[PDB]
């Protein structure tokens, strides 16, 4: 029951534009304000603008350059932000937030990762990472999952569809030749493998793809 | 009863003005740097202390349309109080000429 | 407008110790300040609205105070899940502004890295490429060095590293070194070793695999 639903990611050519969305479930009062917050990687929160869907009026941040245009559709309960004439400086994560008109942001969206580059969309390549057949196992055996050659960010990785939540490290991606490379690790008991099945779920929203990979011990 | 029609309608009008005025004040004040009348709960109290002409100064509009809304809230509260006071006076007068023997 | 200054940028604290972040406004804003929490790769989460009032679902561990130009968010007995970025936001005047932010880090006990080396998979070798992945999981502190050696000889070309933030499950750090090579380059060599020097060991912890 995500109150504010946003697309995963968006790829925009330099100089082009994109229309971000924020579908709103839950209670929708006539006093609701939809705010949009920009956040760069490794940076803080920046307020872009607000809009009241019941009236259609929008305000913006005067201290920065007007790259956004806020609209709304009351029939579908979805606010829109039009980012036009994008450069590399506009590549960030854009959240949408609902304010009940009392000052604070009660609920946030998942955020949309907007990437502005001339490179093309490439689906990820998932490779199993099983330990060597001559490696020793303690009471815990660490398994991995290799995700390389994708563009652009991000990618989501789960182990056994989330049931293996504890003991998971997903390392930040590395950019090389307009391509990203990511690795993820999972720590399961040595008795839980290869007895129980372990699978990494890699989803690339920018290419609308999602694949799994069973970690089978090396022959 | 004409005096109870005018007083009864004015009070209903006042309630509509107080609620809409609180809503329209926030809508008109946001977008103006420095404005403090930008949240509905305290804007609801601002409309009351405006219609009753108390006007502490803790909250006030700074924009044109915020001030136009304030004027409407001022006039609504004042005229409603003038009609109710008038309606009470005629009610007491008519009640006073009764009890004696005048109908 | 109203600028919100957050101090300090990074805040180190021992487990089970009461900590306090500071948010300060350019001018008096009464009590119209709000606190948010943002974990790694996550969305902001409201913890405290209007300086001191609490939020349902947020533990009683969190509490806020202050008025005017000095606001404080306190955490009684900090635990690992508190490791995140904390922001303050004012709603007293238009427009709403945010603070610069404060990162929380926990000074826990030193932990040795768990090194793990992985041979290139068959799905990758059947495409003219090979990547030996070396994981270094759950170590404290964050300072650590990685070293690759092919057949005894040290290798540096083709190695990309990736460090995580302080994991909010046990207050530890992780690192992944990846040596990417071609299929032909991987075949004409034998032993691949991954070394790890850390503060908790004068001797570098190593892991090695043999493709035979
Ligand atoms: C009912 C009267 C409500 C008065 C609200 C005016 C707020 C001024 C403003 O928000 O000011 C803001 C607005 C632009 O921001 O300024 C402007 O132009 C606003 C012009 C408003 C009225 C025209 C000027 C007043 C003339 C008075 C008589 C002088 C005779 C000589
Ligand atoms: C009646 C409320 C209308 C408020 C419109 C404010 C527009 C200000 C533009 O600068
Ligand atoms: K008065
Ligand atoms: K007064
Ligand atoms: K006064
Ligand atoms: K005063
Ligand atoms: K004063």
């Amino acid at each position: 029951q995500v109150q504010l639903q946003q697309p995963g990611a968006e790829l925009v050519k330099p100089g082009a534009s994109v229309k971000l969305s924020c579908k709103a479930s839950g209670y929708t009062f006539t006093s609701d304000w939809i705010h949009w917050v920009k956040q760069r990687p490794g940076h803080g929160l920046e307020w872009i603008g607000e809009i009241i869907p019941s009236y259609g009026r929008a305000n913006y941040n005067e201290k920065i350059q007007k790259k956004a245009t806020l609209t709304a559709d009351k029939s579908s309960s979805t606010a829109f932000m039009q980012l036009s004439s994008l450069t590399s400086e506009d590549s960030a994560v854009y959240y949408c937030a609902r304010e009940r008109g009392d000052g604070y942001f009660a609920v946030w969206g998942a955020g949309t990762t907007v990437t502005v580059s001339s490179a093309k969309t490439t689906p990820p390549s998932v490779y199993p990472l099983a330990p060597g057949s001559a490696a020793q196992t303690n009471s815990m055996v660490t398994l991995g999952c290799l995700v390389k050659g994708y563009f652009p960010e991000p990618v989501t990785v789960t182990w056994n569809s989330g049931s293996l939540s504890s003991g998971v490290h997903t390392f930040p991606a590395v950019l090389q030749s307009d391509l990203y490379t990511l690795s993820s690790s999972v720590t399961v008991p040595s008795s839980s493998w290869p007895s129980e099945t372990v699978t990494c779920n890699v989803a690339h929203p920018a290419s609308s793809t999602k694949v799994d990979k069973k970690i089978v011990p090396r022959d | 009863a004409l005096h109870w029609r005018a007083a009864g309608a004015a009070t209903v009008l006042l309630v509509i003005v107080l609620l809409a005025g609180s809503y329209l004040a926030v809508l008109a004040e946001r977008g103006a740097p420095g404005a403090q009348l930008i949240t509905y709960p305290r804007a609801l109290f601002w409309s009351v202390e405006t219609a009753t002409t108390v006007g502490y100064g803790d909250l006030y509009p700074v924009t044109l349309w915020g001030r136009l809304v304030a004027v409407v809230v001022m006039v609504a509260g004042i005229t409603s109080f003038g009609l109710v006071t008038a309606a009470l006076a005629t009610w007491f007068v008519g009640r006073e000429q009764e009890r004696r023997g005048h109908f | 407008d109203i600028l919100l200054t957050q101090s300090p940028a990074i805040l180190s604290v021992s487990p089970g110790e009461r900590v306090s972040f500071s948010c300060r406004a350019s001018q008096s804003i009464g009590t119209d300040i709000h606190w948010y929490q943002q974990r790694t790769n996550g969305s902001p989460r409201l913890l405290i609205k209007y300086a001191s009032e609490s939020i349902s679902g947020i533990p009683s561990r969190f509490s806020g105070s202050g008025s005017g130009t000095d606001f404080t968010l306190s955490i009684n007995s900090v635990e690992s899940e508190d490791i995140a970025n904390y922001y303050c936001q004012q709603s007293n005047r238009w427009p709403f502004t945010f603070g610069s932010g404060t990162k929380l880090e926990i000074k826990r006990a030193d932990a040795a890295p768990t090194v793990s080396i992985f041979p290139p998979s068959s799905e990758q070798l059947t495409s003219g490429g090979a990547s030996v992945v070396c994981f270094l999981n759950n170590f404290y502190p964050k300072d650590i060095n990685v070293k690759w050696k092919i057949d005894g000889s040290e290798r540096q070309n083709g190695v990309l590293n990736s460090w995580t933030d302080q994991d909010s499950k046990d207050s530890t750090y992780s690192m992944s070194s990846t040596l990417t090579l071609t299929k032909d380059e991987y075949e004409r060599h034998n032993s691949y070793t991954c070394e790890a020097t850390h503060k908790t060991s004068t001797s570098p912890i190593v892991k090695s695999f043999n493709r035979n």
